[PDB]
């Protein structure tokens, strides 16, 4: 009950509910987004000063 | 540090022989410690600062 505020599908799969393949052949994807869900995040070693 | 002779006549006495007695003093191979941090464990600073 506490999942249903957070549900995303009208229903659970039927019993042995056939798989349909959508990549039949290999191909180059085309991207599409909404802006906020892709990210980057950067870092930075800590590599010293001084030292050697 | 010296014999005692008795007598008044010493000509048939051995003089003591002065020897002169030298005490070592050396360094121990030097102690160390050692240790290592990597560019992502360097990035806090508390590491370095503990360790030394």
């Amino acid at each position: 009950v506490a999942s249903r505020p957070y549900a995303n599908v009208d229903a659970k799969p039927a019993e042995s509910a056939a798989i349909t393949i959508l990549n039949k052949n290999a191909a180059p994807a085309n991207l599409f987004w909404a802006d906020g869900s892709v990210e980057l995040m950067y870092g930075k070693l800590a590599f010293p000063t001084g030292q050697g | 540090h010296m014999n005692i002779e008795e007598g008044l006549d010493l000509s048939s006495k051995t003089p003591t022989a002065l020897v002169q007695r030298l005490v070592p003093s050396v360094f121990k191979e030097p102690k160390n410690i050692l240790y290592t941090l990597d560019a992502r464990e360097m990035r806090d600073p508390e590491h370095k600062t503990e360790a030394g």
